[PDB]
């Protein structure tokens, strides 16, 4: 249990410090410590961080995991709900409720920003879907969130190609093509041709031999 | 002479590169430089003789000038290989002066360097080798922008005039390599193509050309492999 | 594997009367299952000739196949089977390759089971490669000819 | 066998902490882990394989 | 009529032939691409629809003339087309 | 091709110093 | 009586073989009429394997509808004997000797019903013709008419394959001076196929074509099914487009031309030398 803060939080290998928590927390029932309902709290932490906010919903149960739920299990659940259905406003405001419990705690501090950002492409990927040559200031209230932030982030997911576009700031406009002509039979051409270009090379210096 | 020959299909490899050398310089000569600049290549691969040693610098000389014509700028690394760089050397020049596309440095460089020339058989073509550069200079200024204004253009490639940009420009549109407008009205030369090979009828095209190479090598390989069984066969085996 | 008998007795074997009697035939000898059998042949009559009655009519029935042949040889399939095809061949052909330049470097070996062991000659990558590109250059035509054809003579 | 008995303790060690490299962390460990199994060689007074 | 020989028909003339409404018009069309009566589809961004398919009147003694010269066309083209495919792997084929 | 290198890291420094004053 | 029961139609050999000898066999009955035989196989397959047939006497009218003669005894005595050899071959139908489909059938079908306990019409046009097969299906199904009386007796086509067991592909070889024709196979057979198809799809073309001068001037009926069929061709408007190439096959002979090459030159040595010993071998080989 100890183990998992500092390799959450620092790290961020979220993975690892998951299962360490899961060591802590299955040991812990079945003396039933108090030291079992952190431990539960902790795990829910590490999955919203990889931002599927999916595991974090379905873990905490009326059943079992209902006697090892607390305040922070709750919070969780809540912010978890509002990551899922990809509106940046919701999580916000339950945010700062919620504020004083996340602060005492490293591992979700830190784990909050790069979630935050998270957040932001998912709701930004669904606005730009059925859409083509929107306004930005269109996507800024969709997304709820300040008009040169979103000009940043679009920029950046369309060089990771999540959807891919042009982002024109002469007319305040944002250019988005969608579902791609790409074809996986060209693609894999490609990796056989440059297979074949080495046997050659190699089939001239035998070559030599026979003249 | 050459419209009253006939080379026999059956004569033997040194024959064959001889024939097909001193053919080429002809051809280049007609305006058919395609053709020329195959049958050289092919010479000297077809037959390694020592009476091959005296031919070879000939034979890349005049290559590289019958190259331009067509269409091809060649590249750098070609020059290096054959370790006849040297003999190369002038001819490098011409080169480095297409890719730019520049006119005022390929008019200057050909002329102290034309008296070698002269001796490949290259002479004729010389004049000729003028055009290729501005051309190169035309598809660049096409493709990559699609307005710049022609005084631009003028002061870049160093035409003489701007009036002279537009005079060649018109003319290159029409023999449909470049696939541009040049608009004299307005100032501009307008850009109607794009860069792509998927779009009209033409990924065919581009199938057919690399397919077609390969007719050839594929009829090559086969008969070839045959060719000493052949022999064998004769000799009475199984 | 058909053998005619009359079956006659051991004795006329024995004597050598047997081969008196059949003239007016050929004969043959063969061997479904060893020594047991032939022995067994020889006591009988062994295998007296058959001949076939049989003619160009009969012949053309038993050639036969399908009629269906006619809507097949237009059919082609929906594009993204074509693409189906191209691309699990492509892909297969890349696994082979990294063999394929050991094959060409070397096989000075003439001898198949040194040769086995050396340069990956049994599974060899030349024999399957050229087997890859056969298949995918012949369906492509037929499909793409097809596809053609169609076009212009319905409308 | 005991020493060599450092390297593979090591490698668990870099399973769990989900490591791609075996880091000095997992040697800190697989001393202490090596350690433990010599003292109970010593508490037999005949060896642990059997 | 149109459609068969040319995929594309204007709207506007069967709106006004109606004597009803634009907006009214579209939804019994909508119905028969529904019912299968008809195929295709209606593209208001130029005010034309689009037919695909039509059906044909049944028992109609007209239709049975139009379709015979087409079908003598067709029947030329296969002829015309064979001969081709013949000529070259002719020697692929034996 | 040509020899980009040799133009391009001298025009790169100096031209970029002037051209900050010039424009934005 | 179960005439479906059937989707699919398979026939060995040895059935378009056997009804050509029947027709002869009866005492050379032909011309306007016909021979019958009973068809022995299977039934309450989806897949109908007509096994064998055997020789009926029959004398057919098919431009009356009147008048047939059937023989009623060979069907039942034949059903009666077959069972203790085979359980499952029982009598599957009959086979009409072309030269197509008729009305003039389901008289002669119903009569099959009644005596045998299936029946199946496999239309084998007339005496040997084709490359490929002659057989067509037809099970006799009962439909509504909206127009008439309802239970009309009509033929629908089904789907004719063939197929057969292991034996009796065996025996084809054997007396046969090759092996099949064509459906697809080789390089060369699917470029076969393509002229195959271009020939057979004309003379569908010209059953429909012949129809309509029928009908529009002699009155023949007008059937929803025809009109449908020819008003699709025009709307379907098939556009060309690109696709489907590829250049691998030139890499793969040049990568066998090295190792080729270098087996050729261990050869030469005993290729050469050969040469002189053939022509002294025939001289020592006739003097001893």
């Amino acid at each position: 249990m100890q183990s998992g803060i500092i390799h959450a939080a620092e790290e961020k290998d979220w993975k690892t410090a998951y299962s360490y928590f899961y060591e802590a927390f299955e040991g812990y029932d079945s003396i039933d410590s108090p030291k079992a309902i952190t431990s539960l709290k902790y795990m829910l932490l590490c999955k919203i961080m990889l931002n599927t906010p999916e595991d974090v919903q379905a873990l905490v149960s009326g059943k079992l995991a209902l006697r090892y739920a607390g305040r922070q299990t709750e919070a969780l659940k809540c912010v978890a709900q509002a990551s899922k259905n990809r509106s940046l406003a919701d999580f916000e405001k339950a945010l700062t409720d919620y504020r004083a419990e996340l602060r005492d705690d490293p591992i979700i501090s830190t784990h909050l920003a790069k979630l935050y950002d998270n957040l932001l492409e998912q709701n930004l990927i669904r606005v730009i879907e059925p859409f083509s040559r929107v306004q930005i200031e269109h996507i800024s209230s969709l997304i709820k969130l300040s008009k040169a932030d979103v000009e940043r982030k679009l920029s950046q997911m369309i060089l990771d190609k999540k959807f891919h576009g042009i982002l024109d700031q002469g007319e305040g406009v944002l250019i988005i093509f969608d579902e791609p002509p790409v074809d996986k039979t060209y693609e894999a051409a490609l990796e056989t041709i440059q297979n074949m270009s080495k046997v050659v090379d190699s089939l001239y210096n035998k070559a030599k031999k026979l003249t | 002479l050459v419209s009253k020959s006939v080379f026999p299909e059956q004569a033997n490899n040194n024959e064959w590169a001889r024939y097909l050398y001193y053919t080429g310089r002809i051809k280049a000569i007609q305006l058919e430089y395609s053709e020329a600049r195959r049958t050289m290549t092919n010479a000297l691969r077809k037959a390694p003789q020592h009476t091959a040693v005296g031919f070879k610098q000939t034979v890349h000389k005049l290559l590289i000038v019958v190259e331009l014509l067509l269409g091809e700028i060649p590249d750098r690394l070609q020059f290096r290989q054959p370790s006849l760089k040297r003999s190369l050397m002038p001819y490098f020049l011409l080169t480095q002066a297409v890719r730019t596309g520049n006119l005022a440095k390929f008019n200057q460089v050909l002329d102290q360097f034309g008296e070698k020339f002269q001796t490949d058989g290259t002479y004729t073509l010389i004049i000729r080798l003028r055009h290729n550069v501005i051309k190169t200079g035309v598809r660049m200024i096409s493709l990559s922008y699609s307005r710049i204004s022609l005084a631009d253009i003028a002061q870049k490639l160093q035409l003489d005039s701007p009036e002279d940009a537009e005079f060649i420009v018109a003319k290159a549109i029409r023999d449909g390599v470049i696939e541009a407008s040049i608009n004299h009205e307005k100032g501009y030369v307008q850009s109607k193509e794009m860069i792509d090979i998927y779009s009209t009828r033409e990924p065919q095209l581009a199938f057919h050309q690399r397919i077609s190479f390969c007719l050839d090598i594929h009829n090559m390989s086969v008969k070839a492999m045959r060719f000493p069984p052949k022999s064998y066969n004769k000799d009475l085996e199984s | 594997v058909i053998d005619a008998f009359r079956l006659i007795n051991a004795n006329m074997m024995v004597l050598g009367h047997e081969p008196r009697q059949t003239t007016s035939n050929l004969g043959h000898l063969n061997k479904p299952s060893i020594q047991a059998l032939i022995h067994g042949l020889n006591r009988h009559y062994y295998s007296i000739t058959i001949n076939y009655r049989k003619n160009e009519l009969e012949q053309k029935m038993l050639l036969n196949l399908h009629k269906k042949s006619w809507m097949e040889g237009l059919t082609l399939q929906d594009y993204s089977e074509h693409c189906k095809h191209n691309e699990s061949v492509v892909k297969e052909m890349l696994e082979l390759a990294k063999n394929y330049n050991k094959a060409v470097e070397e096989e000075d070996k003439m001898t198949p089971e040194q040769l086995a062991i050396k340069n990956v000659g049994k599974q060899d990558p030349k024999r399957h490669l050229e087997e890859h590109v056969d298949v995918l250059m012949t369906s492509n035509i037929v499909q793409c000819l097809a596809a053609m054809l169609d076009t212009v003579v319905f409308k | 066998a005991e020493v060599k008995g450092v390297c593979t303790e090591a490698g668990m060690y870099a399973l769990r902490e989900r490591r791609v490299h075996v880091t000095q962390e997992d040697f800190e460990m697989a001393v202490a882990k090596v350690m433990q199994k010599d003292s109970e060689k010593n508490m037999s007074i005949k060896k642990l394989w059997k | 009529t149109r459609p068969a020989n040319h995929r594309q028909l204007t709207f506007e003339e069967i709106a006004k032939s109606a004597k009803i409404t634009v907006n009214k018009v579209e939804l019994l069309v909508m119905k028969a691409l529904s019912v299968g009566l008809v195929r295709g589809s209606i593209d208001e961004v130029d005010k034309r629809v689009h037919m695909t398919w039509v059906q044909p009147r049944v028992l109609d003694l007209q239709q049975i003339k139009g379709m015979k010269d087409r079908l003598e066309l067709w029947c030329t083209d296969v002829k015309s087309m064979e001969l081709l495919v013949e000529h070259q792997a002719q020697d692929i084929l034996t | 091709n040509v020899e980009d290198d040799f133009s391009n890291q001298l025009r790169a420094e100096l031209e970029k110093h002037g051209y900050k004053m010039e424009t934005s | 009586m179960p005439e479906l029961a059937v989707q699919k139609v398979v026939v060995h050999p040895l059935v378009l073989l056997s009804v050509v000898d029947h027709f002869n066999r009866i005492g050379k009955v032909g011309n306007q009429k016909r021979v019958v035989g009973v068809l022995l196989g299977s039934w309450q397959k989806k897949v109908l394997d007509v096994s064998n047939s055997f020789a009926v006497p029959f004398d057919e009218d098919d431009k009356d509808d009147s008048v047939w003669f059937l023989d009623h005894d060979y069907l039942e005595n034949m059903y009666g004997m077959f069972k203790k050899v085979n359980a499952r071959e029982r009598i599957v139908g009959w086979y009409h000797t072309g030269p197509k489909l008729h009305k003039n059938d389901i008289a002669i079908n119903e009569l099959m019903k009644r005596y045998c306990p299936n029946s199946v019409l496999v239309i084998i046009d007339v005496k040997p013709k084709d490359l490929g097969l002659p057989t067509e299906a037809y099970i006799s199904v009962e439909e509504v008419h909206d127009d008439g009386t309802p239970t009309s007796k009509t033929f629908e086509h089904v789907t004719s394959e063939i197929g057969a067991e292991e034996a009796e592909e065996v025996g084809v070889e054997h007396l046969l001076r090759d092996i099949k024709d064509t459906t697809v196979g080789t390089l060369s057979q699917r470029i076969t196929n393509q002229v195959h198809g271009l020939k057979g799809l004309n003379s569908k073309l010209l059953d429909i074509r012949t129809y309509l001068e029928k009908v529009a001037s002699g009155k023949l009926p007008i059937n929803h099914h025809i009109i449908y069929q020819l008003q699709d061709v025009f709307n379907l408007l098939p556009d060309a487009s690109l696709q489907e190439f590829v250049k691998a096959f030139y890499l793969k002979t040049n990568d066998q031309m090295v190792v080729v090459y270098l087996a050729s030159l261990i050869r030469s040595v005993v290729a050469l030398h050969n040469l002189i010993n053939n022509k002294i071998a025939n001289r020592d080989a006739e003097k001893k």
